[PDB]
């Protein structure tokens, strides 16, 4: 574990909306310091997805889960999206990641 | 939905090798079961002692190769110290290991050899001493799994 | 009778020599310790208080001749935590004792290979440390302190 | 002002075929009561100590049969005055294949031991090896031996 | 012979720490269900020592041995301490005990 | 750190007297070689049969005295049964024994006598029957060393 | 702890029989008003075990101890089992509990 | 049950499995509710006219202080048959945090107890009720830290 | 060695008496918690010899030595006898053993 | 290597002082002509009788001094019994001796004196009785030479 | 307080005499169970003064007062002397104290 991406492989068509869920399994990681990273298919320039507009982020502190809704899917929104969180207990502070691929086919 | 009220201690560090560092030994601290706290700082792949005192220094590296095509290969692993009193690299702990004693996989291959090396000792360090764990062949590192390569100090 | 008190969670367990093919940890031997709250459950050490610990273990492997080319000896100290209930490796080592060879015309070649592991970690209450090996059929717990495992609260 | 008995001794490089421990060397310690007597460390106070030692073996070839490299830390106590092993390890450096009328192949095999023990006043620790003819004290910190009262 | 309490007579000084070790000899008794009882000299009531704080308990199921280290000794901690364990096999269930006495002598507080 | 390694069934009971009961016969099952399982209840020093069927009833008692000046000493040991169908306590097994035939042990020193008594039989019991093993002189009970006094049933 | 449930961790196989024993340490609780509760892992309902058939109970009023042998074990009978008793001395009325977990593994 | 005893008495303790609420319980060791005292909806109903002794304790625990404006209150109130309005018999106020809004990430739990006690004349059917305004700071974890009771003197 | 069993091999005739002596060399083991174990030749059971009647135990705390004299010897007493002691200093607790074989001929 | 070659019984003990004890009387059994067998245990310099019966108890002590530091020195030697029946130390055999006759070597130099005391008698002892041979002045003991100070019992 | 020790600080020479008087203020304390305690200058241990020999005790129950006259004063008898009395009314029984110091030169 250490954060669990639920929709592993999704294949949607241009003009739709995919939701990606990540669930915290470490009771030291917080749903408050969540981050998102995208890697366009066939390129190793993993960028940081920004929270705003087409990319909406929902947090629920009760179930220790955060999700990332992506709207208006294009043919360039095909890649590998990973989630992240900041954990801190005593003298240790670290971060955790996931993994899950997105492919969008165009109409 | 939980509570925490845990205390702290004295200068300590336990860093783990970077798995996504292609053919290189990059020390990391922001990963599960790793420590870098109470003043120990990691600059240029080096640990900077925050206070003078008695320390315990340790490090392990795992070497893996996918064949022995050379009976003349040397694997070494050293923890060295460049101190504020004497600004020269001096070895505190060192070890040498020859991984391939045989007459090379001349027929079939796929004989992965694994050779670990461990170092440990207690030393008197001063403020600003910079400790460094290094290996001679960073192309044989096996950082594929977790806790195979590490390096740390602890203030006793 | 006893003398000076001494404290801190401490543990240094030694393998049972009379265990044939398995790794049983013992404390009721001369130079072994298990005191101040450390519990050894199912061949597992249970941390009694949160803090920084020093973890170490040595295993000595011996075999009488090399049968397989693909023989790999492993030794890991694992931790299953209360916050993250999955067993993760803290310290690990892998060693291949046999570079091909496989003695055809020979008279058995006994090999000895030790493995040592050590590190400092922050542990929580109820965490279980476990020292394990993949092939407990090559353990050489004969003469003395050749196989051991311990923690100490620093 | 650091208390607690400590010791970290390193081998003498200019010692003919022998493992002689030195303390008046650059990065070596012997203080707060631990004395180095007859090539042995004498524990000055009862308590919990961390004992460690490493030895580096080097040879210029595999001679006849197998050589066993052993490295052991022993304790002779005032309560039980016989040398008993606290930590031990054995290693066979030569995987057979003795040089068949060809040229040598220098092998290196190090051995490390470490652990926590309860020591009493007057206990005598000694780190020792069986073949002091394979010691590689050419560099610094390749063979060493020390304790610290934790 | 079914639980062996080893330190039978102990005499410690006020402010110290005694450990009592008990070893299970019946291989059906469990090191998970261990109990401790002390009886202060001169009184008739076995009280059950609770596991926590000043009363630290060390258990090893491998050798089926458990101990009870007691810190901060006063002069009111002088009494007979016994260990206990719960045994269970097939249709049988029983319990086992030991024995061992402690006497704590005072410090006398030096007056100038 | 252990459990059962074979099922085993039918009502069973083998209880032994309480040794730390100065002058009474209190039946116990939480001791080394005692049984009380598969439904059998020990109520007010009485065994309660949980199911109708054929049972084997037995009990042994050992009497000890350190001299007997009263010729008139009669030792009895009886197993009694109160059934749901006939609510009067009736004897199933009984025995009498005369320990003392002397000339009042006089002048000299004491002389301990021991007399044991054993009872056993097979009976048909119904659900809820209360069996009770009793003795008339419980001041001569010798439960000192071993399992010298006991009482038990087994559903055959 | 008033009332002591003894088998804390159990692991038996399908088709077996586990015995759970409780001993009273409070001399005011009665072996006549004893209770048994099972709680299946993942459920938030503590169920009340009924005394009969697969559930056999052994009581000793002298030792203030009772047991619960459970037969014909399935794999759906994996959960936390607790025992209970009701105590009363003067103006006092209360009940007591224990604790102990069961896990059963399937077969083929 | 081998002891007589009388006089209406009650000593109830909070239910630990209540999360954010103060439910008074009597069916626990060292708790009393006997000789006529009725407990309705978290309220004690006096069974007879006479002199009673009323007491209660609450323990408040917090992990951090988000606002200077923290007010902790504890009151034992009485609604009587003669005057059908809730009146306070015993009351106490305590401000646990004198500003000092904890800065950084330091988790320093604060604990504050409050105790009330007095003698009163109560009539039959009078309802005494012990309540607190912030049942979100109750620490009923350990044991006899929160309670409420009366005894007919 | 910790605990020194002196008569390592004894061979007696049926109806006699063998004495096995053990001396402590570790001063943390107590002459108070002594144990004896026999394992009859051919069986896999180490039994614990109990002190009473035919099994006599002599203890001297000054010399840290105990002995075990066995009388009325039969042919069923053929096995290996070991002695044991409970040692304790500080945080250390251990036990110690010896070794010595007995054969009785009829 | 040899074997035993005599069978014998009846609890016996003849313990002799430790010469390497300096100023104390520690009883030894692991010396040439000394015995401690057949059940007699020696705890805190005390003999514990293993079985009830009639015993012969004896002990001798040799006192030596190289001068009298006072004219009022008293030498005593006693064998005591604390019994399970009556747990008070009572003297079974006792003797007193005055070593210095009006001297306290004043007009001349020091002078080595030797004075022995012997005790013996028959008594009935019970199981668990603790007998102790004791002296008040353990600094005048001469356990240098051979069997000069000893203590023993034998079951008749 | 209760029991008023009147001579608070006195200074006498070796070879003189001191009487210390205490007057009861609690009407529940009795002049019958009176006790005296001194603490010799230098150590913090309370010794029990004996009511015979040098230390003579005079009681006058009419005035509810008791005294302690010392005849031959020496130089080491310099210290803090306190008086005590045992009181008992209803269910309460307790004791009471005072204070008064002596200094002796030569
Ligand atoms: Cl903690």
């Amino acid at each position: 574990a250490r954060v669990d991406q639920t929709p592993q492989t999704i294949t949607k068509e241009t003009g739709e909306s995919l939701t990606i869920n990540c669930v915290l399994r470490d009771s030291h990681c917080a749903t408050s310091s969540t981050y998102w990273y995208r890697k366009k298919s066939g390129s190793t320039n993993e960028e940081s997805i920004s929270k705003g507009g087409r990319y909406v982020e929902t947090v629920n502190s009760g179930s220790k889960s955060f999700s990332l809704r992506i709207n208006d899917l294009t043919v360039e929104d095909s890649g590998t999206y990973r989630c992240a969180s900041e954990c801190q207990y005593g003298l240790a502070e670290y971060d955790v990641y996931g993994g899950g691929t997105v492919v969008t086919v165009n109409a | 939905r939980s509570s925490s009220r845990t205390p702290s201690d004295k200068p300590v560090a336990h860093v783990v090798a970077n798995p996504q560092a292609e053919g290189q030994l990059q020390w990391l601290n922001r990963r599960a079961n790793a420590l870098l706290a109470n003043g120990v700082e990691l600059r240029d792949n080096q640990l900077v002692v925050p206070s003078e005192g008695l320390y315990l220094i340790y490090s392990q590296v795992l070497f893996k190769g996918q064949g022995c095509p050379s009976t003349h290969v040397l694997l070494t692993h050293t923890i060295s110290r460049i101190a504020v009193s004497y600004q020269t690299k001096v070895n505190l702990l060192s070890a040498i290991k020859s991984p391939c004693q045989r007459e090379t996989p001349e027929g079939a291959e796929a004989k992965p050899w694994y050779e670990p090396i461990y170092l440990g000792g207690v030393f008197q360090l001063e403020k600003g001493d910079r400790l460094s764990a290094e290996i001679n062949r960073p192309d044989y590192l096996d950082f594929a799994e977790s806790g195979q390569v590490y390096f740390g100090i602890i203030a006793l």
